[PDB]
């Protein structure tokens, strides 16, 4: 139809990804007992859940997504809420070198993350992901050109015509990212340099992502901490083992 | 059925 | 070093001339297949085929520049990755066919012969697809293939080390240049230059995810000894830690 | 000692 997607300026790309943007929420931290495997693994779970109920609603605001049927919908979001949870986090710790900023009042260093099995390994591949982002002086036009990115390429690959949609708005999207590097005043040279460094950053997403699953699986698999009802069918429809 | 879809259409 | 030193025509010829050969498959006269032959072929492959990756590897330009412990790594994460898009680069004239070998040549269904190697069939499979609808040329595969080699270890490396990552970094920007050269030969404009750019390299997040399920799929074989695995293929399935 | 080690040397 040939969509308001497509008929976006760049500069109207931007400013619609930018008001999309989810609020940062807050943990159920209490300071007044201290951290167990249970506990933490319980204080992060309930964080992402509330998570997912702005990233829902922030998807239906990411221009183009709403023009899928409900099925595709479905499937871009299950197939990316990890790495999208995990680019944000990486883009809110940005400032705060060695640590992740989960929320403002949950802020954890890699030595804390030791105290849930097996997610310092975790904790460590997201600094290091917080790391390059601050080497690269990451700005927020292209972090949300990045997080929409995401998720309509993370799942696309595992569908005519409405693949074809999709392309066209990740296209724009790269229009868009070339566009705010040309205004930053880097050479031509530097702009598909720049898009190339970003982009190889998604695979290392990817890979955490994959990761993390695995890793809230097995914490599922072994009665640790209870998931919500959606936490459960998001984490469902990745199979694993 | 699922969440997921019910969310996505409230 | 001398990999930055190179030109783009030069990035693409070192990178052809790098070129592993096309294995053949031991496959056949026994006729068909059971789950555990369809494995030992698929598996066997895989071991002979790692042994000419690294000498690729040595061949790809600035890669020898690095410390022999970096070399590892940077192998270790990637060698699936490397693979499959091998695998899917030579299937990509025969839709709906995964080409192994010259003489292995599969399609989706007898990738049931296998438990749960379907799955991972079909997402190589829609990756050759993609390719195909690309037109995707030789000498942008090689470019990618080497991309692979560069980046998916370089995210998991304090001390001069940092020398090190910015080694890799620079090639990779080479690299993207070499790729920009050849869209910009073949008369794409700027605005098409990026956008199929970011085209190709999007596809590297999905053989990365492809990878991860392979190397979970071939653990699982692993630790019900229904197929026998060679040492190196073991090593570098146990580097994954599983 | 790792196998990966030894093909890197040749
Ligand atoms: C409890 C886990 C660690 C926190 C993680 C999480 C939560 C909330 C975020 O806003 C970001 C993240 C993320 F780290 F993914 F970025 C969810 C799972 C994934 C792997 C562990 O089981
Ligand atoms: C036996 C497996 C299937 C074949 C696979 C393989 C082998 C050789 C290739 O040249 C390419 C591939 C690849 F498919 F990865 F592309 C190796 C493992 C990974 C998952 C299965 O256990």
């Amino acid at each position: 139809k040939n969509s308001l997607a497509l008929s976006l300026t760049a500069d109207q790309m931007v400013s619609a990804l930018l008001d999309a943007e989810p609020p940062i929420l807050y943990s159920e931290y209490d300071p007044t007992r201290p951290f167990s495997e249970a506990s933490m693994m319980g204080l992060l779970t309930n964080l992402a859940d509330r998570e997912l109920v702005h990233m829902i609603n922030w998807a239906k605001r990411v221009p183009g997504f709403v023009d899928l049927t409900l099925h595709d919908q479905v499937h871009l979001l299950e197939c990316a809420w990890l790495e999208i949870l995990m680019i944000g986090l990486v883009w809110r710790s940005m400032e705060h070198p060695g640590k992740l900023l989960f929320a403002p009042n949950l802020l954890l260093d890699r030595n804390q993350g030791k105290c849930v099995e097996g997610m310092v390994e975790i904790f460590d591949m997201l600094l290091a992901t917080s790391s390059r982002f601050r080497m690269m002086n990451l700005q927020g036009e292209e972090f949300v050109c990045l997080k929409s990115i995401i998720l309509l390429n993370s799942g696309v690959y595992t569908f005519l015509e409405e693949k074809d949609h999709i392309h066209r708005v990740l296209d724009k999207i790269t229009d868009t990212l070339i566009h705010l590097m040309a205004k930053a005043g880097l050479t031509l040279q530097q702009q598909h340099q720049r898009l190339a460094q970003l982009l190889l950053i998604l695979s290392h997403i990817r890979h955490m992502s994959n990761k993390g699953m695995e890793h809230l699986y097995s914490m599922k698999c072994k009665n640790v901490v209870p998931l919500s009802d959606l936490l459960l069918e998001m984490l469902d429809a990745h199979r694993l083992h | 059925h699922k969440i997921l879809h019910r969310l996505l259409q409230d």
